[PDB]
């Protein structure tokens, strides 16, 4: 029935700002209790703000002030204009239609780092090897390292291989930059035979690189 | 009260002749309007000014005749290349009223159609539906009839036609009729036939195939 | 009358204005008053009255009003936003429209910027449209700025000519000027009455006199300074004023 | 002299919106009466809005309100920001420079369907056959069916053949999707001899497929 979608997340520094648009795909945002739910990664949820069908605000505890909600019924859009982010909210944002309980609430992200990295990958191919080979299968992958702007994706063969493809959670180094490695197993009879090209895309930047993984020389 | 202008549409003629089109004005208007040439699938172009003072960049074939009401345009010595509609307007007043448009045909004589029937492609029968197309190529009188027959049963209510604009070169029409069936129902009959009736044919032409015969 | 793009401007001045002969003439198709409702005009006084005159179409009489837009109010004749006067308009098809078209009534249809209120512009420069200097020559990128109503007697209403007069009462800071009318009744005698003689308000019995004022004196006074005679403005006869009885 | 071009048409649903830009290719949109003319397909024209050299609006009857015109002289652009389209305007839009009459008015389209199809073609080749063959010539074509987003094009041999190529008006089925077939005649001595590949392009989507038509097996 109702398929709420949201847009507006990105990266910014303190004292910044940002408008989020809970695009009410679905009907009648003019007369429904709507709200913003927040969670930091690895943490439980948290509640932010709420609009009444009739107009009221009641913001949360720590984000009291400095944070503004509104709606637009003719456009069927909820508007969340924030500013002066203590950067301590770096979180994954949700907007949900409270219907006597909740449910019906899309998703959308944000990060408020106090830096300006947004560099992108450093990609290497981790070759299939006999030390990775065992019997019928052997594993190969791609190591994408040293990037700040958290959302990064690596696919295998433009999205073709879904078997054995497993991207591991990115790791945050002491340098302050993230790194990860995605690996997939494939029959050992098929070491170099078919195509295995990892497609690296960095969305905050505009990096797109395809790297082929082949057995060691 | 707004003006409602009217026009006696659907003209038909031959080349080099005189034709005359009037435009009613169902209120007392003065003498300021304008005519337009709307070729199909294009932008209009105004010919007659706010009366009869034909705007520049036009040939000497149009003769706008103005009055208090009942305005009238006249083409003398036609030329094969005016396949479009002609509208009225009404300058001066902001919200203006427009006409109804007069398409004009180009009489030819008697040119029968080339007929052709196409069976459904093997790709479509995989999908589970069968389109059976029948084409009528070049032809003056558009008043053509396309009768589909399936195993000699006249088929009613599963076809659609469309027709092209009168051709700017040879002043003919072309028509495509599509018969749509399910794969299941298609596979229940043998002969698919398309019988075309037309003034250039002494008796109707049937093009037909037999489902499943290379 | 006068064109719409060069309206006239008559400055009515000190006199006795009777807006009742206007208001009740029933010959006017439009009589709107803005600063002041119509019936109270013959009871007020201003410094100057201006009267502007012109001729427009039938359905452009709704742009002669404070706060409108359109080719007439934009650049032909603009009324300020706190107008005070009244707008009068009546149809004139038989006088101004002639068979074959009366092409002597023009209006301006292009201008750089909308008029200031009560501003007037009779220039005739070519409205240079295209960046290319027109050089005073017609053609493309340059339009003549005046068009003409071609009025014809067989035009539907709303295309027949209407004549318009806009009265604008203004009050600068002078000492006075034109005033409405002076409604007066009849003079009775030999009865204790409540009277007003062009300003003199009083009570008493009025009686025929036999004194003779000088021909510029209005009323007479007694010793101890009480009004005891008046002169009737209309007939110019002296009348004594005695108090009515008390005791 | 003046060659007005316009851009901005597409597809949207009710309550939507859309800015149209009558790009004044040509000069001096600062001082000219401009207007929007509308026509539904198969219908006569209709007038929408108008700007004065000095600024005034006067919108039409049914589109009174909910619809906004403006200009930009330094950019030489007319701007038409609409919103809340009753979807009953699905029409072909024109912007014309009124010069004491009209003329000089480009073209541009729009559709406001209450659906979200935008699927694309279903292409089949209609083979040249003896039932289509007659004497010196024989006809072959391509059937492109079942698509919602009305503007679709089929060319022959990347635009090479202009003789006999005739695309017939699309037909609207009960299913709600369009369909059409484009056919071309070619000498019967040349059934399979040369190249006859129909190039199908669907612009609202991004479908591009070339299909070869050959005589029946
Ligand atoms: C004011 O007007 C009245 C009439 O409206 C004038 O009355 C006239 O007086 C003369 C005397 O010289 C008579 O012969 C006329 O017959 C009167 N007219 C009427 C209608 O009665 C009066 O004279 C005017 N006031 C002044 C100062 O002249």
């Amino acid at each position: 029935e109702v398929q709420l979608v949201e847009s507006g997340g990105g990266l910014i520094q303190p004292g910044g700002s940002l408008r989020l648009s809970c695009a009410a795909s679905g009907f009648t945002v003019s007369s429904n209790y709507m709200s913003w739910v927040r969670q930091a990664p690895g943490k439980g949820l948290e509640w932010v703000s709420v609009i009444y069908p009739g107009g009221s605000t009641f913001y949360a505890d720590s984000v009291k002030g400095r944070f503004t909600i509104s709606r637009d019924n003719s456009k069927n859009t909820l508007y969340l204009q924030m500013n002066s982010l203590r950067a301590e909210d770096t979180a994954v944002y949700y907007c949900a239609r409270e219907t006597l309980a909740f449910d019906y609430w899309g998703q959308g992200t944000l990060v408020t780092v106090s830096s300006a990295s947004t560099k992108g990958p450093s990609v290497f191919p981790l070759a299939p090897s006999s030390k990775s080979t065992s019997g019928g299968t052997a594993a190969l992958g791609c190591l994408v390292k040293d990037y700040f702007p958290e959302p990064v994706t690596v696919s295998w063969n433009s999205g073709a291989l879904t078997s054995g493809v497993h991207t591991f959670p990115a790791v945050l180094q002491s340098s302050g930059l993230y790194s990860l490695s995605s690996v997939v197993t494939v029959p050992s009879s098929s070491l170099g035979t078919q195509t295995y090209i990892c497609n690296v895309n960095h969305k905050p930047s505009n990096t797109k690189v395809d790297k082929k993984v082949e057995p060691k020389s | 009260d707004i003006q409602l202008t009217q026009s006696p549409s659907f003209l038909s003629a031959s080349v080099g002749d005189r034709v005359t089109i009037t435009c009613r004005a169902s209120q007392g208007i003065s003498s300021y309007l304008a005519w337009y040439q709307q070729k199909p699938g294009k932008a209009p172009k105004l010919l007659i000014y706010a009366a009869s003072t034909l705007q520049s960049g036009v040939p000497s074939r149009f003769s706008g005749s103005g009055s208090g009401t009942e305005f009238t345009l006249t083409i003398s010595s036609l030329q094969p290349e005016d396949f479009a509609t002609y509208y009225c307007q009404q300058l001066n007043s902001y919200p203006p009223a427009f006409g109804g448009g007069t398409k004009v045909e180009i009489k030819r004589t008697v040119a029968a159609p080339s007929v052709f029937i196409f069976p459904p492609s093997d790709e479509q029968l995989k999908s589970g539906t069968a389109s059976v197309v029948c084409l009528l190529n070049n032809f003056y009188p558009r008043e053509a009839k396309v009768q589909w027959k399936v195993d000699n049963a006249l088929q009613s209510g599963n076809s659609q036609e469309s027709v092209t604009e009168q051709d700017s070169k040879d002043s003919t029409y072309s028509l495509s009729s599509t018969l749509t069936l399910s794969k299941a129902d298609y596979e229940k009959h043998k002969v698919y036939a398309c019988e075309v009736t037309h003034q250039g044919l002494s008796s109707p032409v049937t093009k037909s195939f037999n489902r499943g015969e290379c | 009358f006068a064109s719409v793009y060069a309206w006239n401007r008559k400055r009515i001045s000190n006199c006795v204005a009777d807006y009742s002969v206007l208001y009740n003439s029933a010959s006017f198709s439009t009589f709107k008053c803005y600063g002041v409702s119509p019936t109270k005009l013959n009871d007020l006084c201003f410094t100057n009255v201006y009267a502007d005159s012109f001729v427009i179409r039938g359905d452009e009489v709704r742009q002669i009003a404070p706060g409108q837009t359109g080719k007439i109010a934009d650049y032909n004749y603009k009324l300020p936003d706190d107008f005070t006067g009244c707008v009068i308009a009546w149809n004139s098809n038989n006088l101004d429209s002639k068979v074959g078209g009366n092409y002597n009534y023009l209006y301006r249809l292009f201008r750089k910027s909308n008029l200031k209120p009560f501003e007037r512009d009779i220039s005739t420069e070519i409205y240079q449209a295209g960046s290319t200097p027109c050089n005073g020559v017609e053609g493309f990128n340059c339009y003549f700025p005046l068009q003409s109503y071609g009025f014809q007697p067989t035009n539907g209403v709303g295309y027949q000519p209407y004549r318009v007069v806009v009265l604008s009462f203004e009050l600068l800071h002078a000492p006075a000027t034109v005033c409405g009318p002076k409604k007066s009744t009849n003079l009775v005698k030999n009865k204790c009455v409540n009277f007003n003689f062009n300003g003199l308000t009083g009570t008493g019995v009025l009686t025929e006199s036999n004194k003779k004022f000088l021909p510029f004196q209005q009323f007479g006074r007694d010793i101890a300074d009480t009004t005891d005679a008046v002169r009737d403005p209309q007939t110019l006869e002296i009348l004594d004023i005695t108090p009515c009885s008390f005791g």
